[PDB]
């Protein structure tokens, strides 16, 4: 019977490996977005749209 | 009494650094603005706060055991 | 192979993507929300993540919850299915560069035809016939409107490029309201779509709506399946499909699918997609493309054995087509009637807990639905609760099957659009087939005194 | 066509009778019990007759209570479906005299075929193989039969030649019980067929159940379909059945099927039948013929697209034969697992009531029963509530459709088969396709310490 | 109180003629043993008895509609 079934978990250990340089964090929200987008959007966080630091160049 | 759940989904741990002390021990009383544990994703080790002072009666979670939303992670009398 | 798939959505499309799954042999990964924790599919799968609270927005339109629901399990690909995330280029820019395989169009060929000026653009370079327009968003200048207006011919529609639904788009009767209906669909896109691109195109009275199922691996080898007709469309959302369509010969089957094929070649795609139409006289009108698994693609398995999810995870997987172009045979005809949880006449969605449920069953019935005896419809979602598909030998005989497994289906507690569908059936032009797309709301009427 | 006919039947068959003539457009006729006064089609019917008690001799056994019924509501044929009067040459030559119409075989060749030692005679007259044996009932001489035990070659077996239905069959090992062996055979035949005609056949350690099902119109016209496996039986009755077999090659079929469309034309044959055999080494062994729609029919339809009751609704109405030797085509795979409530193990029947159904459904999966929620299943009929059919394009796609629609299906509140058919379906041997008749009571085992 | 049901199926009628006298009256008393009405089957009309003696409360059914086993034709009390 799955309409009765438990929700056991999940597998404690599987080597995932996501690029490091793809994921930033915005303190502000809290929204983890993409670095990449970020960088097109001229550097500012598209959920709360909090800007953050930039280069001068 | 209050039990914290993590707002996020991914590893768990309980020491901020491969090799060093937990942020917070079983017994010993906690208060409202305090971190707790880490639920990391994505390799961004994110910090876990409670909301209500108390003693902490138990842990609910082991270290390196994924969690999700909703899940009760240590309770706070 | 792909060792172990994501199902990026909800619903009737996760479980039979999870079925399909199962069948091929490839593990489950099961990602909901906190308000779908007794899903069929998510009851049916090995690993059940959960993303989010009960709103769409901050639970399955979370990207960055299914990458690391994706990342936790282990998985090397996903599978949006249709909806939510279905043609999201972004998304699939970020699964491609997260390290997983986006199960479909490559995200470049997402931007490219989702955008419906582009798309038409891209077409009408392929050679394929596309309605006469705009060809490019229109500005402030209410004399180019109309003179282009009067160049295609009036009536004229307006569309959001980047809109779907069956929203964002608005219908000109003349100019006394041009540039204020423009305004007003423009600002309708911003709130829906985050675009203001909104074009002008020539507006047809009575078209008949054909769509062609098309397949590619975007190494040289374009098939193309067989036809479809939605004549029956509500609020332009379709309700009753069939499959292939009446009147369309195979010279002509032949003579459209071949350029589509070229098409597919030409844009380089990947992935199960469909070209849309507008049918009158001989005449087809490409309108949109959609890049994803249709909602309505049972009516083209059915009548050529070719199961669409499995040759999406052998594409996705890097194999090349299995099927060839003589090793798709059409034989036979089909019909679907989706199922909702919505108020009959009103259209308001109804949802609550369902207390008796029976499934048709019976030779050429396929009962596509996660619904069961107890399950609460959740308040947070779309109103399909279901698909139904009646496979006949012909129209008549299909038309007959799908009469009595109405008859024979039985969803009590909620309200459902059971009635409607029974009426559509009972119709003598439906029953004829090729009615216009306008039919059913010809049969709708209007108000009275 | 026939414009109106008779239900002579009850349960998931009556069901699908009441299906097919809903789709050919005739009305329908439902006859019932007083206990089966909440089945599936009865409710599905417009008109609903009671024509005995609960026991099945006094309300489905009572001939002149369905011609009564057909005689009132002004029907102008019947069917009879398996099972109950499916073979009753009596009852289809009362029928015939009553002024209506048998849906099924000519009373004359009922006698011939029904009765085995006639119908292996018959066989062998028209050239078809049938096991080498007595040909004929023996006598009381011990001598005798040993020596024609060792004329075909021990071991031997007995079998009521009026007999059927898994029972009124011994087999014998030795002459150190063979008299009486006979005899008792010959006294529970005289108990349940009415008849005391026992025969001698030889007995094979290793067979392959192999059956053909035919079509004839009885005008010189004779097409044979695909042919079925049913290698998985419990006391000499199907559980699981699959067609095409493995091994099989066309070659082969063409072969065999010839030789029974020649069978067929030879008899005069009319209606829907199939030729039973037993297969080793490439060699055919014709054991008896089954003048009907047998229970185990949809593994051909899917796996040809020809519905066998629309067939022989046409053949009834006396329309020819719409569909020639060149014209069936075998395309896939199919699998079937009957869902009986008895006890899984001991085998004792535990009727009551159903608290929980569920449907599978999925691509190519076909639930052919009448049970749903509340029904309660009556301690008087058979143990069957269901059959279940998952088409494939292999054999290894259909039994993991198999497998997962098992999954799927629930039913809930008396006892079922389901996990015999997870294990039969588990193991190694039957996913390898060909295994021996015997090969479920090897798995069965024995006793234990 | 008793009502008579047909054991069998087919024709009803009243009158065992095409033109004659119902077998019974509505209000008069009948005995046990007594004719009612008759049930005709395969042009083989049959009758109906009776089996407790009563006064003849209503009569429940209407000459030439077909009936069924199990049928309450006529209420004696
Ligand atoms: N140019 C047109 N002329 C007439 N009807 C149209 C036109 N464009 C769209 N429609 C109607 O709207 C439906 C949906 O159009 P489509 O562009 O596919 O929008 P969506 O993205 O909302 O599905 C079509 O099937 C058709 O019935
Ligand atoms: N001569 C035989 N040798 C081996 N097995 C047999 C023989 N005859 C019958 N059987 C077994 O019994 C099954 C049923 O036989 P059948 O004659 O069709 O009886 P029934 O009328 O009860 O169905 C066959 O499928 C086969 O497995
Ligand atoms: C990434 O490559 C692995 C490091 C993740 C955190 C490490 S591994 C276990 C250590 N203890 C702990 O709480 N976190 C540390
Ligand atoms: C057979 O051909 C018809 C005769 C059946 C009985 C007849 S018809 C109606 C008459 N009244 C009655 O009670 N029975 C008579
Ligand atoms: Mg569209
Ligand atoms: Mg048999
Ligand atoms: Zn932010």
């Amino acid at each position: 019977s799955w309409i009765e079934r438990i929700k056991s978990n999940i597998t404690p250990t599987r080597k995932a490996s996501i690029p490091e340089g793809v994921w930033t964090k915005c303190d502000s929200c809290g929204q983890v977005l993409y670095r990449a987008e970020l960088e097109r959007n001229l550097e500012v966080c598209p959920k709360c749209d909090h800007h953050m630091r930039m280069t001068a160049r | 009494g209050h039990i914290v759940r993590s707002p996020m989904v991914g590893t768990f741990y309980r020491t901020p650094s491969p090799d060093a002390k937990a942020f917070i021990e079983v017994g010993q009383k906690v208060n409202v603005g305090d971190t707790l544990c880490i639920v990391e994703a994505m390799k961004m080790m994110n910090q876990i706060e409670a909301d209500k002072s108390g003693t902490v009666k138990a842990i609910l979670v082991e270290s390196g055991q994924p969690v999700e939303f909703d899940e009760p992670l240590v309770v706070i009398e | 192979m792909l060792d172990k798939i994501v199902i990026a959505n909800r619903g009737e499309i996760a479980l039979r993507i999870l079925r399909a799954c199962k069948e091929l042999g490839i593990k489950t990964v099961a990602v909901h929300s906190s308000a779908d924790r007794d899903l069929k599919h998510v009851l049916l799968a090995d690993e059940t993540v959960c993303i989010g609270p009960a709103p769409s927005v901050k639970s399955y339109l979370n990207i960055p919850a299914i990458i690391s629901a994706a990342e936790i399990t282990g998985a090397v690909a996903i599978h949006p299915g249709y909806g939510f995330l279905s043609e999201n280029a972004n998304f699939a820019e970020q699964v491609e560069r997260s390290g997983f395989i986006f199960i479909g169009p490559k995200a470049e060929t997402i931007r490219l035809m989702g955008d419906k000026v582009s798309a038409i653009a891209a077409m009408k370079k392929a050679g394929v016939p596309c309605v006469p327009g705009s060809d490019g968003p229109l500005g402030d200048d209410m004399d180019k409107n109309r003179a282009i207006a009067k160049r295609i011919g009036y009536p004229v529609i307006i569309k959001a490029s980047g809109g779907g639904g069956g929203r964002g788009m608005r219908v000109v009767r003349g100019d006394a309201e041009l540039a204020q209906s423009i305004s007003m669909t423009r600002a309708e896109a911003k709130a829906a779509f985050s675009n203001d691109m909104v074009y002008m195109e020539k507006y047809l009275e009575n078209p008949r709506h054909v769509e062609i199922q098309v397949l590619a691996d975007g190494q040289g080898n374009a098939i193309y399946l067989a036809e479809r007709d939605c004549s029956m469309q509500r609020r332009h959302q379709k309700v009753v499909e069939e499959a292939p369509a009446p009147g369309i010969t195979p010279e002509l089957r032949r003579y459209i699918g071949e350029r589509c094929a070229k098409a597919c070649v030409d844009i380089g795609y990947r992935g199960a997609g469909t070209f849309e139409f507008l049918f009158e006289n001989g005449e087809f009108y490409f309108i949109e493309m959609n890049t994803r698994i249709q909602v309505e693609h049972p009516v083209t398995e059915m009548i050529t054995g070719v199961d669409l999810i499995k040759e999406q995870l052998r594409i996705a997987a890097g194999q090349p087509l299995s099927i060839k172009q003589e090793e798709v045979h059409v034989r036979g005809h089909a019909v679907e009637c989706r199922i909702n949880a919505e108020d009959p006449n009103t259209f308001l969605p109804s949802p609550g807990k369902i207390t008796r449920f029976h499934a048709p069953g019976g030779f050429g019935v396929r009962w596509e639905s996660h619904i069961y005896a107890g399950y609460t419809v959740p308040p947070y979602y779309d109103s399909m609760i279901g698909k139904l598909i009646c496979y006949g030998e012909n129209r008549d005989v299909a038309i007959a099957r799908m009469k009595n497994a109405l008859q024979e289906l039985i969803i009590d507690g909620i309200k459902t659009n059971v009635d409607l569908q029974i009426r559509i059936m009972n119709d003598e032009n439906f029953q004829h087939g090729g009615t216009n797309i306008h039919y059913l709301e010809k049969k709708l009427g209007l108000q009275e005194k």
